[PDB]
């Protein structure tokens, strides 16, 4: 089963291995049991060329695992600013809503990534999508006291 | 002779009992190495006499860390104590009355023991002990609580006297303070006939508005109070028909066992830069006993009703004067005497005036009392630490030092209930 | 009770702990080959606490240097005083933590604590009556955070009768952007709230804020932000290290400051505040300092006091000052701002006066508070935490060290309780 091993290349960041992996039929939207796929954990570990490489054969770039976790938001979590833009580049839903009710822009707020903020932001991210428990990122923002976040969303 | 061994512990017990033994040495005509030139006695019930000489406090200092007996070791009365009746440990009790009673303080409660026994077998007729001490402390609260019940075992039939520094938030080092207070009284008040509770905010008041201190320092406080506790055990040292032993305190002071906190006040109280003062009467200073603001203890006699009142006079006091102004306080002023008790006032006078020591606040003065009266006010200052306690006591705040520390939680309550049966036995007397 | 032991472990504890060493040598007239070059009395009398007196009359740190990256070893032997330390007491591993704390707890460094053990019985046999440990570290890496948490549960299990302090750094996504630091954190204040009496939180977002918004430097650097940290460590243990009577031992600060157990976590205050080799803070009077002291802009943790409630507080003003005019302004802020302190802990704000100043101040404040604020630090944390681990993002890291994935759930749920603890006392009346 070549699924579970481009899972791995892609988890371990092993871009020779992606590759051969695609050219021997290895199915790049392979899932393993909570759902993710090689490009929910090329995104997650930060592996910008396999993101890249998984983007030109085939991969959903807005595929969920079983929490609704959408690849932009692990890249938006971890803080790997060039996945998010390679992602919002290929057609990925900035507005994705997850189990929780956090769309990428909670996420980036929450964890302190102010540059990924402005750019989900100047992609359209909703100001007013609340979480679960009513939260937008900018009521994150307030209960917080982070001044400089606050600043960047009141534009 | 009528011996009177004084015990001092902790911080507290022991600064003042610097303070007063330098005043007992200046009014008997002590020098600080222990010798007096050719003079004649009564000191001998607070002085022990060697061979050579020497007269030896009838003391014992401890401290469960040594930093203050040191001064007192190295000081300008190094030589005039007994060098094995200062006793220290290395590690104090930390504002913890379950440490000073439970932990560290039996590590040296045998030795506490074992020295007093040796200045007890050193006495004629041992009439008992004098104990000086905080509240707030670790070791002021806790090992008191635990040398007065070793005390009673092995002295049962002595009496026991204490003087007891009350918490004032001013000059505080801790917020568990009222939690000692409440334990220490609650457990040593079987054990004690007679407590004399100073107020470190009425003495500061004194200071302040007395005396001109701006800001009060334990130095100034302590010379404040060693004048009136030598005015207190004056009848002990010296010849007199008042209060000549411990017994007669309890006689003339307490009526009824648990209510044995008789209110002490103190006049006049003149500023040393006013040495040229007029010179006050016996009226003036009998009158000034009445006012709340000389009172060691601040409440409202007032509001309570007297069940004894004492008062003692030094100096240039002539007897008639006294009677005279005795006169115009029960006919003038509204004290108010229980009616079970003679409504009368036991009169003492010691003809030598009080002596200041050198470098005190105090200006000399050609007479002065004390007065000692046993009031149903006094249960205000219960009411103020029973209130305190309350508070932190409803959330348990700070109870888990002490019950790290060989405590039960039910002996906070014990504790507490015995004091609101403290408080009704004051509103039992006094309606 | 009089040594300290202290020790330092990881990058941020041996970064900080040097230059604590090097404040407080300063403020203790020691030159960086630990001989005495000072000009007062005071500076001696209390040296034992944190240094050992050696052959000559040269003062040693009572100091044990640990890592698992030997480089910090380098780092610290290059700074001035890098040679006053035992060379015996750095005790460094091969390979780093990885900023993971399970290699930190569980397998690196797990394999030299016995070591460091060795030494630190070494020191404590030597002292007269060790009153504690101190420790400074990191919560956001490995080294610090897991394997400091270790050392402190194998002391506390040695020395049960002793008190552990830390001066614990909580990350920020501002300072260093590595997201693990939430689990690393989280999974040391579990162990922090069970096994400490006493936890300076240090938060590196209120370091970043106050040197970017208030001093303006626009990049600020680790070199900045230590700054702020040496000058608040020499502030809350200077009642240590001065002759003094509140809160001059680490045991009677903590049953002044700890009503409740797990409540130990201090917000520490600073004034004036300042910036490296500025000069700027000169003409700041005794009511500025005291109303600098209890604004959010001087808190070393990211909290808004107002936005809580003073359970205990402790104030220490260093310089040549009123002793009047600090009581006066003290008891002005807390009947101003009386709603911001319990009224079931009656005086619980407690006030030290030091003569002796900061290296290049006249006049200084620092403030020591426990307040129900401080849960806004911890619900930042949490809710990072919480983002992370419900993705389940890196924990293979951790589990791979054989670390049960329970353990996370357990640390999440204690951090909860704690915050709701600390709501409960802010709604909590006296009634
Ligand atoms: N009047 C007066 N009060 C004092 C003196 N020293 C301490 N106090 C008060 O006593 C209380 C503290 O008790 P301490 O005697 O200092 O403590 P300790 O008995 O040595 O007990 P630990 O130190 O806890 O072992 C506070 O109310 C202080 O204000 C003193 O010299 N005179
Ligand atoms: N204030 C401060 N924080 C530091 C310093 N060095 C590292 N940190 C913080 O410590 C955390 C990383 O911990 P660190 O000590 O480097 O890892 P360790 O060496 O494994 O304990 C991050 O939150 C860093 O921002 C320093 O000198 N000062
Ligand atoms: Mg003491």
């Amino acid at each position: 089963d070549l699924g579970k091993k481009l899972l791995e290349a892609a988890r371990a960041g092993q871009d020779d291995e992606v590759r051969i992996l695609m050219a021997n039929g290895a199915d790049v939207n392979a899932t393993d049991a909570s759902g993710l796929t090689p490009l929910h954990l090329a995104a997650t570990y930060g592996h910008l060329e396999i993101v890249e490489v998984l983007l030109k054969h085939g991969a959903d770039v807005n595929a969920i695992d079983i929490m609704g976790s959408t690849p932009l938001h692990l890249a938006a979590l971890i803080g790997h600013l060039e996945i998010v833009e390679v992602l919002l580049k290929h057609g990925a839903d900035v507005n994705a809503v997850d189990t929780w009710g956090d769309t990428p822009l909670h996420l980036a707020a929450i964890m302190g990534h102010l540059e990924i903020v402005e750019v989900l932001l100047k992609h359209g991210a909703d100001v007013n999508a609340q979480d679960k428990f009513g939260k937008t990122a900018f009521d994150i923002s307030i209960d917080n006291g982070n001044e400089d976040l606050a600043e960047i969303l009141q534009k | 002779m009528r011996e009177c061994i004084s015990i001092h512990v902790g911080q507290a017990g022991v600064q003042i009992g610097n303070a007063c033994w330098e005043l007992y040495c200046l009014e008997h005509g002590i020098q600080p190495d222990g010798q007096m030139p050719s003079d004649k006695d009564s000191f001998n019930t607070f002085f022990s006499e060697t061979g050579a000489g020497k007269h030896v406090p009838r003391a014992v200092f401890v401290d469960l860390e040594p930093t203050v007996i040191d001064e007192v070791r190295t000081g300008t009365y190094r030589q005039l104590f007994h060098p094995e009746q200062l006793i220290t440990g290395k590690e104090d009790a930390a504002n913890n009355y379950a440490r000073g009673h439970y932990t560290i303080g039996k590590e040296i409660i045998d030795l506490v023991l074992d020295r007093i026994r040796k200045l007890a077998d050193q006495c004629t007729g041992l009439q008992g002990f004098l104990v000086f001490h905080s509240f707030g402390g670790g070791t002021g609260s806790g090992f008191t609580s635990l040398l007065m019940e070793r005390l009673s075992v092995d002295y049962g039939k002595k009496s026991k006297l204490e003087f007891s520094i009350y918490p004032a938030p001013q000059v505080s080092t801790a917020v568990v303070e009222p939690y000692n207070s409440i334990l220490t009284t609650h457990t040593t008040l079987e054990h004690s006939d007679c407590a004399f509770m100073v107020d470190n905010e009425a003495i500061y008041d004194i200071c302040r508005r007395n005396l001109d201190i701006e800001r009060p320092t334990y130095t100034n406080l302590n010379r404040l109070i060693s004048q009136i506790v030598s005015s207190i055990t004056a009848s002990l040292r010296f010849d007199g028909a008042l209060n000549v032993d411990l017994t007669e305190f309890q006689t003339n002071l307490v009526p009824y066992p648990r209510i044995h906190f008789p209110l002490a006040t103190y006049a006049p109280v003149i500023s040393a830069e006013k040495a040229y003062h007029e010179q006050l009467s016996v009226a003036e200073i009998t009158n000034a006993c009445f006012e709340p603001a000389n009172q060691m203890v601040k409440c409202d006699p007032r509001h309570g009703k007297y069940m004894a009142c004492c008062l003692l006079y030094r100096g240039d006091v002539v007897p008639k004067d006294v009677n005279a102004a005795i006169a115009t306080i029960k006919t003038k002023r509204s004290i108010q005497f229980v009616d079970w008790c003679p409504t009368g006032f036991k009169v003492g006078i010691n003809y030598q005036p009080p002596t200041v020591v050198p470098g005190g606040d105090l200006a000399k003065v050609q007479r002065a009392v004390c007065m000692l009266s046993n009031t149903t006010a006094i249960a205000e200052a219960w009411a103020r630490l029973d209130h305190k306690f309350d508070l932190m006591y409803a959330k348990r705040a700070f109870v888990h030092w002490y019950v790290g520390e060989g405590m039960e939680e039910g002996e906070f309550s014990e504790a507490r209930e015995d004091m609101a049966a403290l408080e009704k036995d004051y509103e039992e007397v006094g309606v | 009770m009089r040594e300290i032991v202290h020790i330092q472990a990881g990058q941020c504890g041996n970064q900080i702990g040097a230059k604590f060493w090097e404040v407080i040598s300063d403020e203790h007239g020691i030159d960086p080959t630990g001989s005495y070059h000072g000009d007062s009395d005071l500076q001696l009398e209390r040296i034992n606490v944190y240094y050992n007196e050696a052959t000559g009359n040269k003062y040693v740190p009572r100091a044990i240097l640990v890592d698992l990256e030997p480089g910090t070893m380098d780092s610290v032997r290059s700074g001035p005083f890098g040679q006053i330390f035992r060379p015996d007491n750095f005790v460094f591993g091969q390979s780093g933590a990885g900023n993971n704390w399970a290699k930190g707890h569980y397998t690196e460094g797990a394999e030299l604590v016995d070591s460091v053990l060795d030494v630190v019985r070494k020191e404590s046999e030597s002292c007269d009556c060790l009153q504690g440990f101190q420790l400074t570290h990191s919560l956001g890496g490995g080294t610090g955070s897991g394997m400091g948490t270790l050392l402190i549960s194998k002391i506390r299990e040695e020395y049960p009768d002793r008190i552990m302090n830390t001066f614990s750094v909580m990350p920020s996504p501002k300072v260093s952007d590595t997201v693990v630091e939430p689990y690393n954190a989280t999974l040391s204040v579990h162990q922090l709230v069970e096994n400490t009496d006493e936890t300076y939180c240090i938060d590196n977002e209120a370091l970043y804020d106050i040197c970017f918004r208030t001093l303006k430097l626009t990049t600020p650097t680790y070199g900045d932000l230590n700054h702020l940290v040496s000058a608040t460590m020499s502030g809350v243990t200077t009642c240590l290290r001065f002759p003094g009577q509140l809160n001059a031992d680490l045991r009677k600060l903590a049953v002044n400051m700890v009503p409740f157990p797990r409540l130990h976590f201090f917000m520490p205050g600073f004034a004036p505040l300042t910036s490296r080799g500025s000069q700027q803070y000169r003409a700041l009077t005794v009511p500025e300092l005291t109303q600098q002291m209890f604004d959010s802009k001087n808190m070393m943790a990211a909290c808004d006091p107002r936005h809580g409630r003073y359970l205990t507080v402790a104030a220490i003003f260093r310089g040549r000052m009123s002793m009047k005019e600090v009581d006066e302004q003290m008891l002005n802020v807390q009947n101003k701002n009386s709603s911001y302190f319990v009224e079931w802990i009656p005086n619980n704000v407690k006030t030290a006066v030091c003569d002796i100043p900061p290296r290049g101040l006249k006049m200084s404040a620092t403030f020591i508070g426990n307040s129900t604020a401080i849960q806004e630090l911890f619900k930042r944390i949490s809710e990072q935490f919480t983002a992370m681990f419900r993705r389940k993002a890196f924990l293979h890291w951790y589990t791979g060290e054989g670390m049960d994935e329970m353990e996370f759930t357990e640390a999440e749920s204690n951090m909860n309780d704690l915050v709701s603890e600390y709501q409960q006392y802010q709604d909590a009346t006296a009634d």
